[PDB]
RNA sequence: GGAAGUCGGCAAAAUAGAUGCGUAAGUUCGCAAGAAGCAUUGGCUCUGAGGGCAAA
RNA sequence: GAUCUGGUUGAUUCUGCCAGUAGUCAUAUGCUUGUUUCAAGGACUUAGCCAUGCAUGCCUCAGAAUCACUGCAGCAGGAAUCUGCGCAUGGCUCAUUAAAUCAGACGUAAUCUGCCGCAAAAAUCUUGCGGCCGCAAAAUUGGAUAACUUGGCGAAACGCCAAGCUAAUACAUGAACCAACCGGGUGUUCUCCACGUGAGACGCCCAGCGAAUGAAUGACAGUAAAACCAAUGCCUUGCAGUAACACCCAGCAGUGUUGACUCAAUUCAUUCCGUGCGAAAGCCGGCUUGUUCCGGCGUCUUUUGACGAACAACUGCCCUAUCAGCUGGUGAUGGCCGUGUAGUGGACUGCCAUGGCGUUGACGGGAGCGGGGGAUUAGGGUUCGAUUCCGGAGAGGGAGCCUGAGAAAUAGCUACCACUUCUACGGAGGGCAGCAGGCGCGCAAAUUGCCCAAUGUCAAAACAAAACGAUGAGGCAGCGAAAAGAAAUAGAGUUGUUUGUCAUUUCAAUGGGGGAUAUUUAAACCCAUCCAAUAUCGAGUAACAAUUGGAGGACAAGUCUGGUGCCAGCACCCGCGGUAAUUCCAGCUCCAAAAGCGUAUAUUAAUGCUGUUGCUGUUAAAGGGUUCGUAGUUGAACUGUGGGCUGUGCAGGGCCCUUGCAGCCCGUGAAAAGAAACAAGAAACACGGGAGUGGGUCGCAUGUCAUGCAUGCCAGGGGGCGUCCGUGAUUUUUACUGUGACUAAAGAAGCGUGACUAAAGCAGUCAUUUGACUUGAAUUAGAAAG
RNA sequence: AGUGUGGAGAUCGAAGAUGAUUAGAAACCAUUGUAGUCCACACUGCAAACGAUGACACCCAUGAAUUGGGGAU
C-alpha cells in the first residue's frame, strides 16, 4: 500500500504449447548451452522481440528524423558493446536479423566455457554459481550474465577461490580438520 | 436550513434533479429584515469571514441627500408611502431599498437659506438672512446666479415634508440613507401617489 | 485548507525520490508560488548536502543560519524561489536561484555587490491610500515609490541591503529575458515581437544567441537586460542555451570515453 | 451562433452548430447547443440572423452571454 | 365494545353545501366518475381586477 | 509471429456454430514447494454489526506559578491551571451520483480568505499634584477569574453545586504636549484698499484609517482668423510674453489601472453608537548598563499576494423507445422593483409576459464514484478501473446547528428513528466506511505486533543541557505460491562394460544449513561478509531423495502388461467401455511444463463470428408487396496552362521540353510621380499625458525671491516611422493541412548508468583525498475541446 | 380468402348430406349442396406479394430475334 517499485515480466510463454519442430530447436538450444529450462530461451526471446520491433519502428521512419537517429545510435551501440553485431556491420537492419544463438552466446556461461575456464558448459554454470569467475575483478555468480566485449578479456578465476590465490576449499578443509583430530 | 443553491431547482428540460450530498454552509440564506418604521433597533450577524452585517429591524432617521446640491442631512422618516413590490409593504410600513418616504425638510429649507438666503417660508432657532454680513451677501448672490430650484421640489420644502426615494439597504448596511426625487422622477411617483387618492 | 503534500504530487523539479518518503514539505505561503518554489529545508538538505535530513536540516534553520533576501529564515516550508538570494554567512555560501537550459532550479554562485542586488518584474501597479503609487512585483514585494516610467512587465533592480530600486528596465523589444515558466523554461533569448491579443494571452517571439526562434506566453518572460551581451544578472552555466538533444548526447559520450 | 428564437423579452436563444468527430469510424456527426442570451434593446436581431456573444456574470439562471453584434 | 343481534345491518346511525387538487379496473371510447381520496371555508379592516357616459 | 486446428458426408466443396489454443498486478479452489529479491493483501457479499486497547495535540531566551512541589541557597527546574494556536489536515470507504461528478480548457470586473510574504500607520485631553481651574508630566490603569483552599452533592456519569484566595499577551480602560502638511464652512470680527468676484489677519466649527449614502474627478485626440464688453493678468506710465497659483512651497502630482470598469485613489456634503481601529498599559535579551542605549520577539487596525474557498460552465463521457413527449397551482423560460448571500443568479418575495426542452432521443428506467491509468491487441479495436496520485461524496440513517478564517464537522453539539451499554431504577451512555482485532456474510482477503530512526503534519517548539512534544499519518517486522525478478537439486574424470550406456573407481568444489571479530537495524530482522588475521564448522543413496498434469485425435508422448466388461468409470469436443479397452482402475515406460502444475468463473486475443478499416443477404441466416415521402445522409461542370532571358539535359519531335540562373505595371492597356493593379496588416484625420524628457530623417541665450543645481543651443522643409484616438471597404469565415504556445506526478516509451545479473533505482563516478566531475537526473507520447 | 351493409345468385363450390373405396376412409372418386363465388360501398393488409435477387449512377464481348418512336433509301 502507497509502494511506488516497478516491476515487470521478461518472459512469454509461445502461443502453440505443442510443436514437434520447435519442441526439437528447445531441446537443441538447451542441451547446447546447458539451460535449466525453457523459460531462459523465452526470456531471450522477449528480449529479441522488443529490440526487433524498435528496430522496425525506428526503420519505418526517414533517415533525416531525429528520432530515428538518436535510437538507431543508441541502439547500435548497444549491440556492439553487448556483442550481440560484428562491429563491421553498422546499419539498423542487420538488429532485424539477430537471432537467439547470437544473444546466447554472450551468456557468461557459453563465454567460461569458450574462454577455456571449464571444460564443458555444465560446469562453466557450476563454476559461475560456485563463487569462481570473477569479471574484471568482481565475483559474479550469475550464468545469465550478459558479456560485454570489453569485459571478455578481464574474465578469470576470483581472487577469493581456491582456483586462485583464496584458501583452500572444503574437501581439503575437512581432510585437514579431520587430520588435525587424529593427531 | 435555507440554501441558495440549484440543487432543488428543475432541470431547463424539466428533469428533476437527483441531489447526491447534503446542504453545506456555503450556499445559506437567512431570514429577511423586514425593516418597520420605529425607533432604531437593530441586531448584528456575523457574516462570513468574520465580518458583520446590521440587520435593522427597525428605522427612524437617516441620511437624504439633494443631489443637484450635492449635500446630504440626518432627517426623520415620518412615512413610507409608495413601494413598487406590493402595497402591503407600504400598509405595514416596510423600509426596503428604492422605496419611496416623506422626510423632515425643515434641514433642507434651513440649509437652503443659509446658502444660498433665500427664506422659502418667508414668502408664504430658525436662520435670519438679514443678519448676515455684506461680505457674505457677496457671497449669495455669485451662488444665486448660477442656480435655480425646482418648483415641485420648493412646494414640498414649503409644506416640511419632502418625498424621498430609499438607497440604502437597511437589512445589511443597518442605515436607512436615502435621495430627495427630483425631475422626472418626482412626477413619475406623483402621479402614482394621485391615483391612489381618487 | 490542506497542510500536506505528497512526494507524487510534488513538483519534479525538487528531485524527490519517490520511494524514500509518502510526503514532501509543503510550501508555506509567501514570496513564491507553491508550483514555482523550492522550499528552504529542500535547498539545505536535497542541494547543499549540509543537513544529512530533515532533523538537522531545523537544527540549521531555526538558528537563522540561512539568510534568504538579507533575512534569517527559521521556516523550512519557505517558499524561497526565482531571483533569490540565499546565503549562509558561517559557510560564506552566497548563491541566486535561477533556471537552467533543462528548466530546473540552479544555484549560481555570487560574489559581493552582486548578492546586494536582485531583480524583481512588476507584475501590478495600483494606488495605495494617500494616492501612494505602489509596484508589486513576482515575489510578493510592494514599492512605495518606484520609477515614475514602471510599468506591467519591465523589471526592477533591487538593492536588498538599501531596501531601494536603482534601476529600471522596460520590456521592449530587442530587450534580453529568461524565460520563466513553460516549455521554454531557463532559455535567454531577445525580444523581436510581442503580439498582442487583448483579452487574451500575448505571446512574446524570442531569438537566442544561436539564432534559434522560439516563442512563449508574455506572462512567461523576465527581462535580465539591455541585450544578450549586457546581461545585469549573471545566468547559469549554459547562458540559457538549448543545446539538441543528440549532439549532447553525443558530447556526453565523448566526455566519459575521454574521463577514462 | 445563429439566432433560433427570439419570443422572450430582451432574450434570445442561439443555436451553435459543430461537427463532432468520432474516432472509431473516421466521421464526423452533426451536433447543436443552445444558449440563452441576453439582447440589448440596441439590436433588433431576427431569426437566422447571426451574432456575437460575450461571455458575461450569471444574469438569470440560464443566462450567462451577453449580445455584442450582429451580422 | 361495535352486528357479537337477526332469516337477513330490518331499523337506526352514517355521508353530505361550495371551491381547489386528485381519481382505478373495465369499456360499445360515450363512460365508469361525485369513483376512490386530500385540502379549504368564519368575522373584521384593507388591496387588486373585471365597466359605462360625456368631453377636441 | 498480421499463424490456426478437431466435430455435419459413402466420400466432396461450402456456410456455420461448437470444442480446442495463448494471455490477464484476475479471482477462487486443489495438489506441491530448497534459496533469495520485490510486492498486493475483508473492494466484490453486508456504506452489515462491532468487546477491548490505541489513533491530536503543542513551551521557548522570550504570556500568566507563593504546588502549603523539588533541588540548591533568593536562584534554578516545575505538577496543575488559565492564555494562544491546531484539531475543516491526515487516515478510511466508494453508498450516492448522467446539464451530476470528472477531465482538458477558461472565468470570477460576481466573491470570501486565519497562517505566511512585502508593505503602511501624525484620529483619540490621558496622568499626577494643589485649590472647574492652577501647576507639572519616562502615563506607577481597573475590575475579575482558574489552578488552590473549604464545605460538598451524586449508585454512577470526558457528572455537578456553594463559599474564600490569586495573575495574565485573559478582560476592560486609557494616553494632552511633543507632532507636520493640506481642505471645506463661517463671524453683522478687526486691519487696510477701492468706493466691492476687494485683500490680509484673527476668532470658532469641522477636517485620520476603514464603513454608509449623495454629488465631482478618474483626460484629450474629425477648423481658421479678427471684434466688442465686463472682469483679470502683464507691458508701460497697448498685447510682447506669459506653467498654474493674491505672501510665507515663485514645479510640494495638469497625468491610477485594464481589452474593458459604476474600479484604484482623491475632494466635498452628511453619517458610523459596537456591529471596527492600543504604543498589547505585553515579553525576552545584550551591552556601554543609557527620564532619547541597542537588539530579539509578541499584538490591534488598514492594505495586496501567496495558500486556499465558493460559484459559473467551452468540448467530451454507458445501456434502454415493450421509455415520446417534458416543464409550469405550489418556478416552469424570461422581464421589473426588491430581498437574501461572501458574492452572481428564479436563490427567493410581489407583479408582469408566455415561454424553455426534445427523434442531433428530451423525460423516464437500468448499470456506474470521475480521471490519470490496467489487460489484450499487426493495424483498427475490445475490455477494466472499489483500490496508492488528483477531483467528488460520506461517517448507522435523516435533519438542524454552534464555534471558527474555513464545518452544515461527526474520535463537535441538538433532536427524531433504528439498534444498542451501564444502573444502587432515580439516572447515565454509544457510534471502527482510523489501526490492530472480533462477529456475521460469503468462492473470497493478514498482528488486539515494534517504533517515531526516516518521510511529513500540528505546535508555545532547533539541538544540547535536572531537561528525548505528540502522531495506528508513516515507517519496521509478523502473516502472505495475488503478482514480478534471480536462481539449487550436482561437476570433472579412471577402469572395465566411434560412441554412448551401464557397473565401478576416484577427485575436488559449493551451497542449504550451523555459527561469528562482527555487520545491519530505532532495536531487531533479513540481506551481504567470513569460517583465521595467531586462532574459526559442515553432502555421497551428495536420503539434503520435484512436483503437477498427460501418452486414440485435436496435442508432445505406449498396437507394453495386468484388472474391468455399455458395469465401474472416462471424455471441454470427437469419442472410449457390450471380454484379445491405443481412452476406464492399476504397474512399468515415455511425454510437457517445472518450484511449480491442475480446475472453476470472468475478460482480451483467436473472431473479417459485429466487419470504420473489414462481414454477409438467388439457393446456406438475411431486400421491405408497391409507390409517395419528411428528418437524415449524399450530391454535375465552370472564374485557374503567366511569360521572357541566359546557360543546361540519349529531351524530344526555328519548335517543344528538363534542371538551374536572372528578369518581369508578372494579361492588356497607363506612364520617381501620377496611372493600373493591389493593399481593414488599408487609407484619411487628429492626439506629448505619443518615442525611458517628442524616434529616424562649454559657454551662452532664458530667468534667477527658485537644488531655475532647470530649459533651449540647428534652421527650415519634406518625407518615413513608433504608439493612441477618431472617420471611412454596396468588409469572410470554418473544416483540412504545416508550424508554434499552453498543458501534475505515478504509469507508458526512451538517453545514460555492470545495483554481481535481473525485476529495480536515479543514481553515482574518479583521483585519493580535506577534493574533482563547476557530476548527472537527457528526451518523447498521451483523445476531444481550447 | 375473410368481415359489415345492401343487391345478385347462372356456374363452380369451404361446411354439410348421400354414394363408393377401404382394415378403417364424413380422404382421394361419384352425386349434391350452404357460406361463398358476381356487384356497390365500407373494412382487413396476413401470399412461393418470387427474379426467393432494394433503389439511383458508371463501365462492360458476341450472333440471331422481338415491341414502340424516329431517320435514310
Ligand atoms: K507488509
Ligand atoms: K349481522
Ligand atoms: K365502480
Ligand atoms: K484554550
Ligand atoms: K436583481
Ligand atoms: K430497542
Ligand atoms: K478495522
Ligand atoms: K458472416
Ligand atoms: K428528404
Ligand atoms: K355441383
Ligand atoms: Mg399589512
Ligand atoms: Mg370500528
Ligand atoms: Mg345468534
Ligand atoms: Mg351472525
Ligand atoms: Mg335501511
Ligand atoms: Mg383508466
Ligand atoms: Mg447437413
Ligand atoms: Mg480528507
Ligand atoms: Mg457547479
Ligand atoms: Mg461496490
Ligand atoms: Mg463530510
Ligand atoms: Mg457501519
Ligand atoms: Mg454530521
Ligand atoms: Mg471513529
Ligand atoms: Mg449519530
Ligand atoms: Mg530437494
Ligand atoms: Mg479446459
Ligand atoms: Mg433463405
Ligand atoms: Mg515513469
Ligand atoms: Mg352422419
Ligand atoms: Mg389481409
Ligand atoms: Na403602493
Ligand atoms: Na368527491
Ligand atoms: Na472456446
Ligand atoms: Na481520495
Ligand atoms: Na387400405
Ligand atoms: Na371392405
Amino acid at each position: 500500500m502507497r509502494n511506488y517499485n516497478n516491476f515487470n515480466r521478461v518472459w512469454k510463454a509461445p502461443r502453440r504449447p505443442f510443436e514437434k519442430e520447435r519442441l526439437d530447436r528447445e531441446m537443441k538450444l538447451c542441451g547446447q548451452y546447458g539451460l535449466r529450462c525453457k523459460r531462459e530461451i523465452w526470456r531471450v526471446n522477449m528480449t529479441l522481440s522488443k529490440m526487433r520491433r524498435t528496430a522496425r519502428l525506428l526503420l519505418t521512419l526517414p533517415e533525416n528524423h531525429p528520432r530515428r537517429l538518436l535510437e538507431g545510435s543508441a541502439i547500435m551501440r548497444r549491440c556492439h558493446e553487448y556483442g550481440f553485431l560484428d562491429e563491421e556491420k553498422d546499419k539498423l537492419d542487420y538488429v532485424l536479423s539477430l537471432t537467439v544463438p547470437d544473444i546466447l552466446e554472450r551468456r557468461l556461461q557459453t563465454i567460461v566455457f569458450k574462454a577455456g575456464l571449464a571444460k564443458s558448459v555444465h560446469h562453466a554454470r557450476v563454476l559461475i554459481q560456485q563463487r569462481h569467475i570473477a569479471v574484471a575483478k568482481q565475483i559474479v555468480t550469475i550464468p545469465s550474465f550478459i558479456v560485454r566485449v570489453s569485459s571478455e578479456r578481464h574474465i578469470a578465476f576470483a581472487d577469493a577461490s581456491p582456483f586462485g590465490n583464496g584458501r583452500t576449499g572444503r574437501v581439503k578443509r575437512v581432510r585437514a580438520k579431520a587430520a588435525k583430530r587424529h593427531a | 436550513g435555507i440554501v441558495r443553491s440549484r440543487l432543488h431547482k428543475r432541470k431547463i428540460t424539466g428533469g428533476k434533479t437527483k441531489i447526491h450530498r447534503k446542504r453545506m454552509k456555503a450556499e445559506l440564506g437567512r431570514l429577511p429584515a423586514n425593516t418597520r418604521l420605529g425607533a432604531r433597533r437593530v441586531s448584528p450577524v456575523r457574516a462570513r469571514g468574520g465580518n458583520f452585517k446590521i440587520r435593522a429591524l427597525r428605522l427612524d432617521t437617516g441620511n437624504f441627500a439633494w443631489a443637484s446640491e450635492a449635500i446630504a442631512h440626518r432627517v426623520r422618516l415620518l412615512d413610507v408611502v409608495y413601494n413598487a413590490t406590493s402595497n402591503e409593504l407600504v400598509r405595514t410600513k416596510t423600509l426596503v431599498k428604492n422605496c419611496i418616504v416623506a422626510v423632515d425638510a425643515a434641514p433642507f429649507k434651513r440649509w437652503y437659506a443659509k446658502h444660498y438666503g433665500i427664506d422659502l417660508d418667508a414668502d408664504k432657532d430658525k436662520y435670519d438672512v438679514n443678519k448676515a454680513s455684506p461680505k457674505l451677501q457677496r457671497e449669495w448672490t455669485r451662488r444665486r446666479r448660477n442656480h435655480r430650484v425646482e418648483k415641485a421640489i420648493a412646494d414640498q420644502l414649503r409644506e416640511g415634508r419632502v418625498l424621498a426615494r430609499i438607497t440604502s439597504r437597511p437589512g445589511q448596511s443597518g442605515r436607512a440613507d436615502g435621495i430627495l426625487l427630483e425631475g422626472a422622477e418626482l412626477q413619475f411617483y406623483l402621479k402614482r401617489l394621485e391615483k391612489k387618492k381618487k | 485548507a490542506k497542510k500536506h503534500l505528497k512526494r507524487l504530487y510534488a513538483p519534479k523539479d525538487w528531485m524527490l525520490s519517490k520511494l524514500t518518503g509518502v510526503f514532501a514539505p509543503r510550501p508555506r505561503p509567501g514570496p513564491h508560488k507553491l508550483r514555482e518554489c523550492l522550499p528552504l529545508l529542500v535547498i539545505i538538505r536535497n542541494r547543499l548536502k549540509y543537513a544529512l535530513n530533515a532533523r538537522e536540516g531545523e537544527m540549521i534553520l531555526r538558528q537563522g543560519l540561512v539568510h534568504v533576501d538579507n533575512h534569517p529564515r527559521r521556516d523550512g516550508k519557505y517558499p524561497a524561489g526565482f531571483m533569490d538570494v540565499v546565503e549562509i554567512p558561517k559557510t560564506g555560501d552566497r548563491f541566486r536561484l535561477m533556471y537552467d537550459v533543462k528548466g530546473r532550479f540552479a544555484l549560481v554562485n555570487l560574489s559581493e555587490a552582486e548578492a546586494q542586488i536582485k531583480l524583481m518584474k512588476v507584475v501590478n501597479l495600483y494606488t495605495a491610500t494617500g494616492r501612494v503609487p505602489v509596484a508589486v512585483t513576482h515575489d510578493g514585494h510592494r514599492i512605495r515609490y518606484p520609477d515614475p516610467h514602471t510599468s506591467i512587465g519591465d523589471t526592477i533592480v533591487y538593492n536588498v541591503k538599501e531596501k531601494k530600486c536603482v534601476d529600471l528596465i522596460k520590456n521592449r523589444q530587442g530587450k534580453a529575458v529568461i524565460v520563466t515558466g513553460g516549455a521554454n523554461r531557463g532559455r535567454i533569448g531577445e525580444i523581436v515581437k510581442v503580439e498582442c491579443h487583448p483579452g487574451a494571452f500575448n505571446i512574446a517571439h524570442l531569438k537566442d544567441a544561436s539564432g534559434a526562434e522560439f516563442a512563449t506566453r508574455a506572462a512567461n518572460i523576465f527581462v535580465i537586460g539591455k541585450d544578450l551581451n549586457n546581461l545585469q544578472v549573471t545566468v547559469p552555466k549554459q547562458q540559457g542555451l538549448r543545446m539538441n538533444v543528440i549532439q549532447e548526447r553525443e558530447e556526453r559520450l565523448i566526455a566519459a570515453e575521454a574521463r577514462k | 451562433g445563429v439566432v433560433h428564437s427570439t419570443k422572450m423579452h430582451r432574450t434570445i436563444i442561439i443555436r451553435r452548430n459543430y461537427l463532432h468527430f468520432i474516432k472509431k469510424y473516421q466521421r464526423y456527426q452533426k451536433r447543436h447547443k443552445s444558449l440563452a442570451v441576453h439582447c440589448s434593446p440596441a439590436f433588433d436581431p431576427k431569426q437566422g440572423d447571426e451574432v456575437v456573444i460575450g461571455q458575461c456574470r450569471p444574469l438569470s439562471k440560464t443566462i450567462r452571454y451577453n449580445v455584442l453584434e450582429v451580422v
